[PDB]
């Protein structure tokens, strides 16, 4: 995703609004950088609990 | 030539053993990077056009059959731990469902966009 946004950030000029397509690359790493952290919680209590 | 050789490198997958899970993922994965870069570093010759071309087709499909490997694996993880009967003869079914799937691609398309 990282490099994806580059390319699309790396082509188009220094506007300081958050267009569209910024929303919606900014949706998507929210998204995985959210799958991440609920791996990090379902890492964190799998020794107390794995039921959890 | 090199999004070809990207997706045989997709397809080793199969051959390696099902239980070492990070072998596997990690290979997937690292081939999906491989193929945005190729395909983005591919783009940029031809214009801002808004139609699929000849050759966004071609990177799509590969894009596309890098996906359904990873899946495949995916779901084969997922099938081990459920129901190991439907899980065994999957892999040995998508070792040869892969390459005749995309060599039968590769004819068509060869055949559709050579007689235009
Ligand atoms: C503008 N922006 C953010 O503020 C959230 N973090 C970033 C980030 C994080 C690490 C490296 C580069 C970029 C990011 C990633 C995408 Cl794929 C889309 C929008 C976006
Ligand atoms: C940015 N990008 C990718 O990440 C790889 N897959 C995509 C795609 C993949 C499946 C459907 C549609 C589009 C693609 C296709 C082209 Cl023609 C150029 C860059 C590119």
């Amino acid at each position: 995703m990282t490099t994806i946004n580059t390319h699309l950030r790396e082509t188009l000029p220094k506007i300081p609004y958050v267009k569209a397509i910024d929303m919606y690359l900014m949706g998507c790493f929210v998204f995985v950088f959210m799958a991440l952290l609920e791996y990090a919680l379902v890492n964190y209590i799998f020794f107390s609990q794995p039921a959890r | 030539i090199p999004c070809t050789l990207i997706v045989v490198l997709s397809w080793v997958s199969f051959w390696i053993n099902k239980d070492a899970v990070p072998a596997r993922t990690s290979l997937g994965i690292t081939t999906v990077l491989t193929m945005t870069t190729l395909s983005t570093i591919a783009r940029k010759s031809l214009p801002k056009v808004s139609y699929v071309t000849a050759m966004d087709l071609f990177v799509s499909v590969c894009f596309i059959f890098v996906f359904s490997a990873l899946v495949e694996y995916g779901t084969l993880h997922y099938f081990v731990s459920s129901q190991p009967a439907r899980a065994a003869k999957m892999d040995s079914y998508a070792r040869i469902f892969f390459p005749t799937a995309f060599c039968l691609f590769n004819l068509v398309y060869w055949v559709s966009y050579l007689y235009l």
